């Protein structure tokens, strides 16, 4: 069982790398084609990218902040902007 | 205004509770706050 | 209040059943779910049909029925109620009429099954 | 109406018409195996390992701690008419 | 293939007595016809 | 409409209520198209009714005479084992099939005194009653069964099905109860060490102490603490009992 | 970006596929929480720490690393009113009292520890705590 | 390593109904309807 | 008025000319629950409409006008309605008078009376959304609509402009040759909803366009919803019209406080 | 028992003017458009003889979390869309506040059971809190391409003609139309200045505006309307060594007019979009030449 699932992992790892070198090369010719959805097996399947998974808000503390939140969105918008150009 | 609430009489041959279907629902944590908990040998054990 | 049921024309039930021969329109989607709800009550309608069957001395029988307005099921709404000394004389008259006919005919042909 | 004790070291008191917990008694440190109600005083006793505590049922209130030290795992509890 | 018992003796026996085993017998409302043949099977008998 | 809602259009239902495959099926379609007894008992019952109703249609068309009509109604009721396959799906109806055959033996001998042999006895009133009484008990059962099948079509089969302790899963269920009861007694003797890493190790000593009892070998672990040893011994003796 | 975007999509299916079958294993809750901290996403990271306090709330190495998640990014009031929940959950634990002291020592406001030790001596702790006061 | 059972309530909060789907079981049919009281 | 208020609405299709409810022939056996063909492979089962809407010819007064009906006949939009003046829905193009009566209801419904949905669709199909007011209609299948003859992209733009012009106030049209796509924006949501049903699965080619005999063999011009406009000029223009309509209801949200006092 | 106990959420606008209205309650009616769970549904008709039945589309739990009518999906206090109500509150406060929506079918199912709230509803539910923002609204109201050649197109454009006020044709030329101004607003003012209401059903006038070439083309019907249009055009610019143009006066934007007399056919403004962007730059120099 165990050896097969390691070999079947590296086969599945190849199918992305062969795919992701297509899109890196199709970007060179200009044509932008998005990554597809890995189609839903059962009816109520989840896309964990699209939303917060099980969003539990922390607590209704008495120490109201309403100041650090600004910095958190400022840092996150700073981060994905650096991803948008330098490509990490 | 006012509201008068009337239950409609159903066709006995139709599938009663047309909304009813078996579904799985993961339920969130209940709203009430948390209660306080209020409470050598390693070489032996 | 309570007024009893309106007795309707027998042509009203015919037309509804002739309409539900071919249910290809989307207008029939709720009535198709009523045909599947009627399937639970079908062995009850069979019992009412078979207990109200004509006996061999009568040519045709008229029966009260109860039908769903979408034509999903029809129930025979009667009870076959008899006087017991009359009924025993009716069957025993039929018995002797049947014994004369088997004597009198040279070849009796039996019906073929199923008939269609 | 219903008192319950489980392996999560809590004793819960229940409001059954609302279907919800009236009171959660959290004082036992490990799994609570035994309970017994008093026959006269309207109180419950509960036992954890080395830990036996009594409770009034009107409020979630600790009545007494017992001298149950070094006594080990307690499997069963029994209360008598004569306060034994 | 070492432990399981061969099917070929049961089939040999059944084929031999097959006009008595698969006899027309009594009517049960219908009969099943074996595809691409006109052999009628008068019971559900897998070895036959 | 039920056969089509399932997707079973390779299954053909004729007007004498036979269900006929039209095709060779795959393994997937064969698993999908198995119908229960509640379907097939309802179909055979429609088939007995369609049989009797069409015997009256032939007379009302003028194909058969009144004496033939009575002989045909009396023939159907004594031959329901021959004409429908109703016993395949609820086999206790062989009581009714054998009671109509008993009534036919006693009726034919009254009717054919100083007569010959051949058809023409249409005294169908005793065998009619036998089938009417059979319906009396079949109404509640099919009402429940067809109701369950139809409820599953529109609402689905629940995901909260708890399976009972039967003879084929008894040894598995004894296992889970002994395994939970041993971890309870040992985790309450431990002070405040750990719960996850030691636990798999403890249940491996239990399975090993049971292979030693069966082999008649003494089970001695040299550096095992004495209270963990007495819990495993007490529970191995209870399993052995 | 889709080199990173399908990367973040792929990793979240791998940890939550594991935590689905093991609600326990507090070490995997912390590791999957630390992945979302490194993605510079404190909204998702706080969710995983709250979801993991539901499974066990007495495993205090989970509590402390959720304070460390809040102080490394220097979001201070979220770690302050957290302590209205943390030590009002477990008043008997030593380390939860000590860490909310020493963090206040490095934030240098000793009016705040003037009221902390007020309760924490009303609570009757024992010898090692009374001596640090 | 089973390591944990299934808590019942994760079935009980499911929104089929308060009841099951509408399956009528043979053992849940009515019977022994009169309770007996001691003197 | 000249077309609508004086006339009564005519019958586009007789009931004996209405098409069969059975679809053509996709598989081997017809399923009588789902009304589809089964057991085989489907063969790209789309087809062009044999009928179409004639705004000036077919509009007229209906029985929905006398009763006070808000909603429009969807079979009138398709060019298929067989009732004519008996139909309980409106047979004319939506205008500023009737759209003013579709104000509370149009937030969740469309102009035909159909409920809207939260998510859009994976291919931006039939009904709209109650989250976004989308007034722009995507046009596709233009190769299939023209029946695969060639035209210049300037002339395709005009042939799209004319047939869409009758269906309401057209904001702007911009045919793209690089992607054969028409982005047709209206003034109103209710006229985009009407035009989407009306020109779906139609033919572009005119009766003199030399292929009017053969046009039924096509697939028609697809009409789905339009996504957000990626060029930054319109996004700033989106930001502009968001701000100025905001201030319009900044006026009225302090008038009903002024009424409150 | 949590199903039937909370009461419905209907605004006064949906419910109408009638004194006492009978409604129908169905305990497992449809499912919610937002949460996709079964909920109790309500039927009502505003009058006893309405053509239309009003139906609750969302459940009461999803309506409470957004503070909205179950039918309008509009605000319970302000009767405005949620797409607007967040944007107005985002102006009064320097923070940006929105209503996020769950895409996943089970996560939207998870989202409806939490009893907190989200978006602007935490403001708009309280009367005291919502009044402070409507107060601050008043204070804001107190605050008050070169390489492609386009030559064959530019000859067809009648660059040098006047309002000679002759019959000429139905056809005119428009330019200086900027990236703004939908075609209905042009055809409304032209109909408003000529005087005819309901221009479209009469089919008297036809417009083509390209919006990338920044120029527009006008057609009339029944040519006597055409000179009456010129008779209503007051504003002129007599170009200094050129021919006069009439001016359309939309708000703040100027559109200059030449009679066509030979122009039509789409290609007139440009075949592709880049060919229109080059013509945009051609006219931008010529409008600057025309004013100065
Ligand atoms: O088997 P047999 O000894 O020849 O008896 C037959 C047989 O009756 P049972 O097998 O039920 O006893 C016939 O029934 P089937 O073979 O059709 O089942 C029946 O004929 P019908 O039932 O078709 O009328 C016939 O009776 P008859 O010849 O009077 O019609 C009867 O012979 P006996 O009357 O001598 O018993
Ligand atoms: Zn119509
Ligand atoms: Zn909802
Ligand atoms: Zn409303």
């Amino acid at each position: 069982k165990a050896t097969r699932k390691i070999r079947e992992r590296m086969l599945e790892e190849s199918k992305r790398i062969a795919e992701l070198q297509k899109r890196r090369e199709l970007k060179q010719a200009g044509i932008n084609v998005a990554i597809k959805k890995p189609k839903k097996k059962y009816g109520t399947d989840i896309d964990y990218n699209e939303d917060i998974v099980y969003e539990q808000a922390p607590m209704p503390g008495i120490y109201d902040t309403s100041t650090e939140d600004r910095q958190i969105k400022k840092k996150f918008e700073q981060f994905e902007r650096k991803v948008n150009r330098k490509g990490l | 205004h006012h509201i008068e609430v009337v239950s409609k009489q159903m066709d006995p041959l139709l599938p009663r509770f047309v909304g009813k279907k078996a579904r799985k629902v993961v339920a969130p944590t209940e709203n009430d706050e948390v209660v306080p908990v209020l409470h050598a040998d390693p070489n032996e054990w | 209040l309570y007024t009893p049921k309106a007795e309707m024309p027998p042509e009203h039930l015919r037309k509804i059943i002739n309409t539900h021969s071919d249910m290809a329109s989307k207008m029939y989607n709720t009535d198709k779910k009523a045909f599947l709800g009627a399937l639970k009550y079908l062995p009850h309608a069979i019992l009412k049909l078979l207990e109200n069957m004509p006996h061999p001395w009568e040519q045709a029988k008229e029966v009260k029925v109860l039908y769903h307005t979408s034509g999903a099921i029809t129930f025979v709404n009667e009870t076959p109620r008899v006087i017991e000394p009359v009924y025993t004389a009716q069957w025993s008259a039929t018995w002797i009429a049947m014994r004369r006919e088997k004597r009198d005919r040279t070849h009796f042909k039996r019906m073929r099954f199923p008939p269609f | 109406q219903v008192v319950s004790s489980s392996t999560d070291a809590t004793v819960r008191l229940w409001d059954v018409v609302a279907g919800k917990t009236m009171k959660v008694l959290t004082h036992h440190k490990r799994s609570v195996r035994a309970t017994a109600l008093h026959p006269k005083e309207f109180s419950v006793a509960s036992a954890c390992t080395d830990d036996i505590r009594s409770w009034g049922l009107a409020e979630g209130s600790l009545l007494t701690n017992f001298e149950s030290e070094k006594t080990g795992i307690i499997n069963t509890l029994s209360i008598n008419q004569d306060d034994v | 293939q070492r432990t399981g018992l061969s099917q070929i003796p049961n089939r040999r026996f059944t084929l031999w007595w097959s006009p008595t085993i698969n006899r027309a017998n009594v009517y049960v409302g219908f009969l099943v016809q074996l595809d691409l043949t006109g052999i009628f099977l008068h019971g559900k008998i897998p070895t036959l | 409409l039920l056969i089509h809602r399932k997707g079973l259009t390779y299954l053909h239902l004729d007007y004498n209520f036979n269900l006929k495959p039209t095709k060779t099926l795959t393994t997937k379609e064969r698993k999908k198209s198995r119908l229960g007894n509640s379907f097939h008992l309802m179909r055979e019952l429609l088939k007995m009714m369609k049989l009797i109703v069409d015997t009256h249609v032939q007379f009302r068309l003028g194909n058969v005479d009144a004496f033939q009509l009575a002989d045909g109604i009396h023939y159907i009721l004594n031959h329901i084992g021959q004409l429908t396959g109703i016993y395949r799906y609820k086999y206790k109806v062989m009581h009714q099939i054998r009671a109509c055959k008993d009534l036919k033996h006693i009726i034919y001998y009254k009717f054919n005194k100083n007569l010959g042999k051949g058809p023409g006895c249409g005294f169908w009133q005793p065998a009619w009653r036998v089938w009417l009484n059979f319906l009396r008990g079949t109404i509640p059962l099919l009402e429940r069964y067809i109701g369950n099948l139809i409820t599953r079509q529109f609402e689905g089969r629940s995901n909260e099905i708890v399976k009972t302790t039967t003879k084929q899963r008894l040894d598995a269920y004894y296992d889970l109860e002994l395994r939970n009861s041993v971890m309870d007694d040992i985790l309450e003797m431990m002070p405040e060490s750990i719960r996850q890493k030691k636990a798999r190790t403890i249940l491996q000593h239990l399975s090993e102490a049971w292979r030693c009892w069966k082999a008649n070998i003494p089970w001695d672990v040299p550096g095992m603490p004495a209270p963990i040893k007495k819990i495993i011994e007490r529970y191995i003796k209870s399993k052995a009992d | 970006l889709e080199e990173l975007r399908e990367y973040q999509r792929r990793k979240r299916t791998e940890y939550e596929g594991y935590l689905k079958r093991n609600r326990l294993d507090m070490g995997q809750w912390i590791r999957y929480a630390q992945f979302e901290i490194e993605q510079h996403d404190m909204r998702r990271a706080r969710s995983i720490f709250e979801r993991a306090l539901l499974v066990d709330s007495s495993f205090i190495p989970l509590w402390i690393r959720y304070i460390d998640a809040e102080l490394k990014v220097k979001c201070i009031n979220h770690a302050r009113n957290l302590m209205n929940r943390a030590i009002s959950t477990l008043p008997r634990v030593d380390k939860l009292w000590y860490k909310y002291l020493i963090v206040e020592e490095s934030l240098n406001n000793v009016e705040i520890v003037r009221s902390l030790y007020t309760k924490w001596c009303s609570l009757e702790p024992g010898v090692n705590a009374w001596n640090s006061f | 390593t089973s390591h944990r059972p299934q808590l019942e309530a994760r079935s009980g909060a499911k929104a089929a109904a308060y009841t099951p789907t509408g399956i009528e079981h043979a053992r849940l049919l009515p019977g022994h309807t009169t309770l007996k009281y001691r003197k | 008025m000249t077309s609508w208020r004086d006339k009564s609405a005519k019958v586009q299709v007789k009931e004996s000319e209405l098409p069969s409810s059975i679809p053509a022939q996709t598989g081997l056996t017809f399923n009588i629950w789902y009304n589809k063909w089964s057991q085989g492979f489907a063969g790209n089962t789309r087809f062009v409409s044999p009928f179409a809407l004639q705004p000036q010819l077919h509009s007229g007064k209906t029985r929905g006008d006398n009763d006070g009906q808000l909603f429009f006949c969807l079979f009138f939009a398709k060019g298929m309605c067989c009732l004519g003046p008996k139909c309980e829905y409106l047979h004319h193009i939506p205008d500023e008078e009737d759209i003013g009566k579709l104000a509370l209801r149009t937030e969740v419904l469309d102009c035909f009376g159909r409920e809207k949905f939260a998510d859009y669709r994976e291919d931006m199909g039939g009904i709209g959304s109650f989250r976004k007011k989308n007034k722009t209609l995507y046009v596709g299948g233009i190769d299939g609509a023209l029946n695969s003859k060639h035209l210049k992209p300037a002339q395709i733009e005009s042939r799209i402009r004319f047939v869409f012009s009758r269906l309401g106030d057209i904001d702007r049209i911009r045919y793209v040759e690089s992607k054969n796509c028409g982005f047709v924006k209206f003034k109103y949501q209710a006229n985009a909803e009407f035009a989407k049903e009306a020109m779906s699965n139609q033919t572009l080619l005119l009766p003199s366009d030399k292929e009017w005999d053969d046009r039924r063999e096509g697939t028609g011009l697809l009409v789905k919803w339009a996504n957000e406009d990626p060029d930054p000029a319109a996004q700033k223009r989106l930001q502009e019209e968001l701000k100025l309509e905001s201030l319009n209801m900044m006026v009225h949200l302090i008038n009903n406080n002024t009424n409150s006092a | 028992d949590e199903i039937n106990e909370p009461p419905p959420n209907i605004c006064e606008q949906c419910l109408g003017d009638e004194a006492n209205i009978r409604m129908t309650k169905i305990p497992q009616g449809s499912e919610c458009k937002i949460c996709t769970l079964p909920f109790t549904l309500y039927h009502f008709k505003t009058s006893k003889r309405s053509n239309n039945i009003i139906k609750t589309l969302i459940c009461v739990r999803c309506a409470t979390q957004r503070n909205i009518c179950q039918c309008c999906m509009l605000d319970s206090r302000w009767h405005i869309p949620i797409q607007l109500r967040d944007h107005l509150i985002s102006l009064v406060n320097e923070e940006n506040v929105m209503t996020e929506e769950a895409k996943n079918d089970m996560m939207k199912r998870f989202l409806s059971l939490k009893n907190v709230k989200l978006g602007g509803a935490q403001i708009t539910s309280d009367p005291s809190e919502a009044d402070n923002i409507v107060d601050k609204l008043k204070n804001i109201l107190l605050r008050a391409y070169a390489s492609v050649d386009i030559s064959h197109i530019l000859k067809k454009l009648p660059l040098n003609e006047s309002f000679l006020k002759n019959p000429s044709t139905k056809s005119f030329f428009l330019y200086n139309i900027d990236a703004s101004i939908p075609e209905w607003k042009i055809t409304d003012t032209v109909s408003q200045l000529l005087g005819i209401k309901k221009w479209k059903d009469g089919n008297s006038l036809s417009l083509i505006v390209n919006h990338k070439a920044k120029c527009g083309g006008l057609r009339f019907q029944s040519s006597e309307l055409g000179e009456r249009f010129v008779s209503k055009i007051s504003e002129t610019l007599v170009t200094p060594k050129g021919l006069k143009r009439g001016v359309l006066l939309i708000d703040r934007f100027r559109i200059f007019i030449i009679p066509w007399s030979s122009g039509f056919s789409a290609a007139s403004f440009g075949t592709n979009t880049a060919e229109n962007i080059k013509l945009s730059l051609s006219l931008n120099k010529l409008i600057q030449l025309e004013l100065g």
